[PDB]
RNA sequence: AUAAUAGUAAAGAUGAAAUAAAUAAUUAUAAGACUAAUAUAUGUGAAAAUAUUAAUUAAAUAUUAACUGACAUUGAGGGAUUAAAACUAGAGUAGCGAAACGGAUUCGAUACCCGUGUAGUUCUAGUAGUAAACUAUGAAUACAAUUAUUUAUAUAUAUAUAUAUAAAUAAUAAAUGAAAAUGAAAGUAUUCCACCUGAAGAGUACGUUAGCAAUAAUGAAACUCAAAACAAUAGACGG
């Protein structure tokens, strides 16, 4: 059975919610009720097969491949993707229920300033928030995730799922939303995509990609209506962005040590 | 049906309710109720 | 297999069930009580306990158990 | 050559399934190797029910037990019951000491 | 052969006893499939910690 | 063809069996070892099978 | 119903002389059909040219060819293994 | 094998040795053994019920108890072979436990013979932490398959909602196939929205079985050439 | 207790199969419980079984008979192939239909007695619908029907003297009928093979209702075009339509107007090659198999 | 075996040989004996025995119902049946085959092999009551731990299996045993009968009884000796 995490400073998180993003009700839907939902799903799902004894993570990567899993992929993904979304948004990851610490003051590491400029041609921090609010407007026109991600190379770049789309497996990531119209560029890229898929020798037809998350925006209607309402998805993003707990984000950036 | 049987091979059904007096008390029944 | 059966067995089998007998867990739980007490018994007296058991894959087990 | 011994392929029926070692020599190998007469009950009189002492005057039956020179087969190949074969046997020499057989 | 040795040398033995195993060859028989690797080590995980709570308890008396 | 038709008749076993008498306590001892052998081997190929069946599935 | 034979104790379970499967030797067969086109085309035919092509490059080095000739049966390994877990003998 | 005594007597012979001076030293275990005794019984045990169904054994029914006529119309009045037969092998012969679900069980799989194709794990979890609640199908932490139905057909039975075996059957059979439409229908939708959003798959199952099939057809070609040239050689002769 | 316990038990739950584990005759649907273990338990021979499975075996699927037998090894196949054709034919996105128009088993319909008018037919089905029942054993059913079906007598010598004494003053060709009714509604309350053992719709292999649409990026699919192999390079024997194999399943392929090229050519190893087919139809028929009718797209 | 027919010059036998219009082939006729497969003597029968077919007569199984109310077990003496050989009469006599006479083999060959082949082997009516007539194991009853396999009866059903209770057979626990082994007895017990008391002499002598007869039953002692026998062990040896 997959039971939904305990997350710290629980009872301050039922009360006053999230504190300049989420209110009390905002975060009971997106987390309270959305991942006990994703997870009794998940538990029906996957409950008398071998992928009980698996973590989301691990089940996602697993079913990357097979399409008739998808169902089971989606539910995983939505999980992994709603906790890493909740981690980085959360006030303080240590427990300070019995410490009743009111300062947390978390901003961006050298490592992860000195991998913005680097990766987006001497682009500051909030530029790249305002590229990061752009692409979540433009390219998600539904439900979706907004993720930056960093990748074998270095460098960070900016990844757009539709619905739930994982971003540790390219051919998985769910960028392009194909009900509309593509332009040829991005046919192309689907085009090489599926050449690499190709040549891969597994029976499983399964590639490597190393690709990691840093920092996760739930753009799903379970996070933002309730407080932002249809149309106001770019303000919530904006005040995610803005409030982030980066004592986490930079945990997730490798340093080497 | 036993007595009230319309097979040409009947069983020893018919031979005891003749004996009986019951294919009888039944077939003056049967045109008493349709009097 | 109740093929198989070793009837001087007989006092711990609780019945057969598809094609085999089945062991009276109430019986195993007491015998099993009963001979943990002796380990520990010997264990806190200073005793050697050599623990035997030669199918294939119980190595891992006996060799935590010493 | 375009042709195969039809002893080196399998014909695999219509409405089965079947997986890929259905196609390999090894298939081949255990159908031969389990290749018995087991739908004979459904078309053998004497392993139906019926006293094979009541077919003493129908040589026809009768001569599907014996072979081509009239020796009646062995219960290890009619694999009839015990009394069956005792049965068949006495119909088959009652038949020929009558002159049918 | 070990159980005869155990017998002939006065080593008293635990085993787990299935359906087809002799009980009166041990001192303290536990009724039990022997056959599956997940039944003996439940079994012997139990009297592994049973001997390490007896060695805990020798350790501890010692010290105090 | 003509070969198998004696063959699963016997005919060449009973002519030879027929060029001299036998005494019928003889005859009822070799037919009993005769048939001993017969069943000895159905008990031999069958537990054969089993090794085999055995081997293949690892044991 | 089919009759199963149960064989008393024995003291062994051997097959005396196990057979086993010689793959005929690939010269000797394209050796076998050279002679067989030329006994129906003629000896030196056009027709059996490949024929002799193919037989002297499997002769050239060695006249029955480089093949691994070595087959041995293990029944008899296994059968003596497994006896005593399969003979379906009683208890002691 | 004879009932041995050596095993379960050490305390009893090494005793000797201490006393008579044989042995010197007191063995470690020696206390330990003394304080839990062997069990040395080693008896054959009656029983007088099957744990399964409850039926009694060892009961005979005596005519006095049979008054009434049997099926064939004629009155018992005397004990009959069976009944003067001493029985007291099956007080000793370990019962055959039954179970009613059994049957369902050999049914539902004889009408739905596709569902011995969905994979069962008959590893166990923790049979102690299941808290289920048959009112009903699905439940948290066991899949859906046959024994669902079985469970649940088990749960009308015992709350009287149905009278009848079959009915309360029947009647989960049909909760049954609901929520399995509703899963075949979510996995073909969740393929066919992750394809519309870009989503790629490297080998399908159709495709996979190719694959297995070309590596069998291609050893299978080797042979029948090779077996279709000795043989023509053979002929020869 | 532990009796309560065990009948509810995983090994319980499957039930009792003594049939070959070794079959060469017509296969039409799974035979035993696939059994699956994890890749954990695997590492340790753990299949909830009652003995650890041989090392050798690396599947982590297997079908079973015994957990023990006299000769002291489990009967056991370590394969678990029939998950992957009930999983192909899922790929292929056909329901199944069915050819006589019935309704469908896994609705409760409300029927009525439309084809009950067959009352004759099917009340003796249960003494006629014999064909492999024992000599004697089916002889059983003639006494032990006689007695049962003769101690009605008296209730059937009243009631058709009370409502149809017309008939039994004239003609037996309705008292036959009111024969056949009687029984039949003394024999509903009873529990006469109670229990349909027979295949029920589709038995399992597909729950997918008719009607809808596969939407894909490329636009609807019309058509669906899935690979197979040719088996013969000669039509079936009796029939004009040769045999396909097509994701595990045997289907009959109708081509358009004539063959292709590569079945003269290729000859018997065209199961050599794999071509297109498009799946026209799917049925299910009573012996349990699936009527897969195709059709070989080729290149145009 | 005889006859016919065409057709021939060798045939037959053996380790190799030799002794006594054919052999082979196709027809026709006659005679006696025997009973291929199935088949396991499974089964049946007191044993001896019993397997080509049919018929008549006699006997034989299981369960249930009713009935009798210990009427049972065993069985000295006695009675009956009893393979093959043998004998007394009258038939039969193909094949086989003591003996006899021949042919070979051999140093010799009163043998083994071959030929001619009488009694006998067959039937009917009798005599006789003997066999390794053996499971070398008297009959009956109560009882004791398992498995497998058949058979039988019964029960159930979601109809073909499943569940029961007996019998048989196979392998065993325990037990017993000099051991080999026995295994439901060669175990645990009870009841009745037969029989044994070192080897050899001897199943002989004498007598008696019975039989047409051969013989069968009953059945010793003296002298002499310290032997004699069984199971198992390790060897040696084996055409
Ligand atoms: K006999
Ligand atoms: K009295
Ligand atoms: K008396
Ligand atoms: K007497
Ligand atoms: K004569
Ligand atoms: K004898
Ligand atoms: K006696
Ligand atoms: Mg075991
Ligand atoms: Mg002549
Ligand atoms: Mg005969
Ligand atoms: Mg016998
Ligand atoms: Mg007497
Ligand atoms: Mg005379
Ligand atoms: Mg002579
Ligand atoms: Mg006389
Ligand atoms: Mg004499
Ligand atoms: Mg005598
Ligand atoms: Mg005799
Ligand atoms: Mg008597
Ligand atoms: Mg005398
Ligand atoms: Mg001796």
């Amino acid at each position: 059975i997959h039971v939904v995490p305990k997350l710290p400073n629980s009872k301050a998180l039922l009360q006053n919610g999230v504190p300049n993003i989420l209110s009390s009700s905002g975060f009971k839907t997106v987390w309270f009720d959305y991942q006990r939902y994703l997870c009794d799903k998940l538990t029906l799902a996957t409950a008398g097969q071998s992928l009980e004894s698996y973590y989301p993570f691990h089940i996602l990567l697993k079913t990357a491949g097979n399409p008739l899993q998808s169902n089971i992929f989606n539910l995983a993904s939505s999980i992994h993707n709603n906790h890493l979304f909740v981690e980085n948004i959360l006030p303080s990851a240590v427990e300070h229920g019995t410490n009743s610490n009111a300062v947390v003051k978390t901003e961006p590491s050298r490592l992860f300033l000195s991998k913005i400029k680097d990766s987006f041609n001497g682009s500051d921090w909030e530029v790249v928030k305002e590229e990061m609010i752009y692409r979540a407007e433009n390219e998600v026109l539904g439900q979706g995730w907004l993720f930056l991600v960093e990748n074998n190379e270095k460098k960070l770049f900016i990844l757009t799922s539709n619905n739930n789309g994982t971003p540790y497996y390219f051919p998985r990531n769910q960028s392009f939303d194909l009900n509309s119209a593509i332009s040829i560029d991005e046919f192309a890229t689907l085009k090489q995509m599926k050449e690499l898929i190709g040549k891969s020798t597994k029976l499983n037809g399964k590639v490597q990609d190393w690709t990691m998350p840093i920092i996760c925006v739930n753009l799903w209607d379970h996070a933002y209506l309730h407080d932002y309402g249809v149309g106001n998805r770019s303000k919530y993003v904006k005040n995610v962005l803005d409030n982030l707990n980066w004592s986490v984000v930079n945990n997730r950036i490798f340093s080497g040590i | 049906m036993g007595s009230l049987s319309n097979e040409k091979f009947f069983d020893i059904s018919l031979v005891d309710s003749y004996l009986n007096k019951d294919l009888k008390n039944i077939s003056n029944k049967i045109d008493s109720k349709l009097n | 297999s109740t093929s198989l059966w070793r009837s001087s067995t007989q006092s711990y089998i609780y019945g057969e069930y598809k094609g085999i007998h089945i062991i009276d867990l109430n019986q195993t739980l007491s015998y099993l009580k009963r001979a943990a007490k002796v380990v520990e018994g010997v264990s806190e007296s200073g005793g050697i306990i050599l623990f035997l058991g030669t199918r294939q894959g119980q190595k891992r087990g006996l060799e935590e158990a010493a | 050559t375009k042709k195969i011994d039809q002893s080196l392929s399998k014909k695999l029926p219509k409405g089965t399934i079947y997986d890929p070692f259905d196609f390999s020599m090894g298939r081949i190998h255990l159908d031969r190797k389990y290749q018995a007469n087991k739908n004979s009950n459904r078309n053998d009189i004497m392993k139906s029910g019926a006293n094979p002492l009541e077919f003493y005057a129908r040589p026809r039956i009768l001569s599907r037990y014996v072979t081509s020179t009239g020796r009646i087969q062995h219960r290890d190949i009619t694999g009839l019951s015990a009394k069956n074969q005792r049965r068949l046997s006495k119909a088959i020499r009652r038949c020929q000491a009558i002159g049918l057989m | 052969n070990a159980l005869l040795e155990a017998i002939k040398s006065r080593v008293p033995t635990i085993a787990i006893i299935d359906t087809d195993s002799e009980p009166s060859l041990v001192t303290y028989p536990i009724p039990g499939n022997d056959d599956s690797l997940r039944s003996v080590n439940f079994l012997l995980g139990v009297l592994a910690r049973a001997g390490q709570r007896g060695l805990q308890n020798r350790l501890a008396r010692n010290n105090e | 063809r003509l070969n198998r038709i004696m063959f699963e008749n016997n005919i060449p076993g009973d002519k030879r069996s027929q060029r001299f008498y036998m005494k019928p306590g003889k005859v009822a001892e070799l037919k009993r070892s005769q048939r001993h052998r017969k069943e000895f081997m159905m008990g031999f190929k069958r537990l054969i099978e089993i090794v085999k069946d055995a081997k293949r599935k690892g044991y | 119903k089919p009759p199963v034979y149960r064989l008393p104790p024995l003291p062994r379970l051997k097959v005396k002389k196990p057979i086993i499967r010689q793959e005929a030797n690939k010269c000797l067969v394209l050796m076998s059909n050279l002679l067989q086109c030329w006994s129906s085309y003629g000896h030196m035919s056009p027709k059996c040219a490949g024929l002799v092509t193919e037989l002297k490059s499997c002769t050239s080095e060695s006249a029955l060819g480089k093949r691994n000739n070595v087959q041995k049966s293990n029944i008899n390994y296994h059968a003596a293994r497994l006896y005593d877990r399969i003979n379906g003998k009683p208890h002691d | 094998m004879k009932i041995q005594t050596n095993a379960v007597n050490v305390l009893q012979r090494t005793s000797a040795y201490l006393k008579s001076g044989l042995l010197k030293e007191t063995p470690a275990w020696y206390n330990v053994v003394a304080s839990i005794p062997p069990s040395t019984k080693f008896t054959r045990e009656p029983r007088f019920k099957n744990p399964s169904n409850g039926h009694i054994i060892g009961k005979l029914v005596d005519v006095t108890e049979q008054p009434h006529a049997n099926n064939k119309g004629l009155y018992k009045t005397r004990p009959n072979s069976s009944d003067k037969r001493v029985g007291v092998k099956r007080l000793y012969r370990p019962p055959k436990l039954t179970y009613v679900e059994d049957r369902l069980r050999s049914l539902f799989y004889k009408q739905h013979p596709w569902e011995l194709s969905r994979p069962k794990i008959l590893v166990e979890n923790e049979i102690g932490d299941e808290n289920y609640d048959w009112s009903h199908m699905l439940q948290i932490g066991r899949p859906l398959d046959g024994e669902s139905v079985i469970q649940r057909t088990m749960y009308l039975i015992k709350t009287k909602q149905y009278g009848d075996m079959v009915e309360a059957y029947d009647h989960a059979r049909y909760e049954f196939y609901a929520l399995r439409m509703q899963e075949e229908t979510e996995q073909q939708v969740a393929l066919e929205e992750a394809e519309m959003f870009g989503s790629l798959f490297g080998v399908s199952a159709i495709e996979h079985g190719i694959q297995k099939e070309q590596e069998v057809l291609d050893v299978w070609e080797k042979k029948v050439v090779e077996e279709t040239e000795l043989m023509a050689a053979r002929t020869s002769n | 207790t532990l009796a309560e316990l065990l009948g509810r038990s995983r090994i319980a739950q499957v039930a009792n199969n003594h049939k070959p584990l070794t079959y060469t005759g017509k296969k039409f649907h799974p035979t035993h419980q696939i059994i699956e273990t994890k890749p954990s338990t695997l590492y340790r021979q753990e299949w909830g079984l009652k003995s650890a499975i041989p090392s050798k075996i690396k599947s982590r699927y297997l079908v079973y008979n015994d957990l023990d037998t006299l000769e002291r090894i489990t009967t056991f196949e370590p394969r678990g192939g029939t998950q992957w054709n009930r999983l192909r034919f899922q790929e292929m996105g056909v329901p199944i239909v069915s050819n006589i128009g019935r309704q469908n088993p896994f609705f409760k319909y409300i029927s009525r007695p439309e084809d009950e008018s067959h009352a004759k037919l099917s009340l003796f089905k249960e003494m006629k619908g014999d064909t492999d029942i024992s000599p004697a054993a089916m002889k059983k059913r003639l006494k032990k029907i006689t007695a049962l079906i003769r101690s009605f007598q008296d209730e059937f010598k009243e009631w058709l003297v009370e409502n149809h004494p017309d008939e039994l003053k004239l003609n037996s060709n309705k008292l036959e009928d009111y024969v056949v009714k009687f029984l039949n509604k003394k024999l509903e309350t009873k529990t006469n093979k109670k229990f349909n053992t027979e295949i029920i719709g589709t038995g399992g292999l597909s729950y997918s209702l008719p009607g809808k649409l596969k939407n894909s990026p490329n636009g609807v699919i019309q058509r669906t075009v899935v690979p197979g192999r040719i088996l013969n390079v000669v039509k079936e024997n009796n029939d004009n339509k040769w045999l396909a194999a097509i994701g595990g399943f045997v289907a009959d392929v109708v081509f358009f107007q004539s063959p292709p090229s590569s079945f003269n050519s290729m000859g018997d190893f065209i199961r050599m090659k794999t071509f297109l087919f498009e799946i026209l139809e799917a049925s299910m028929e009573k012996n349990g198999s699936v009527s897969m009718h195709a059709r070989l797209l080729e290149p145009q």
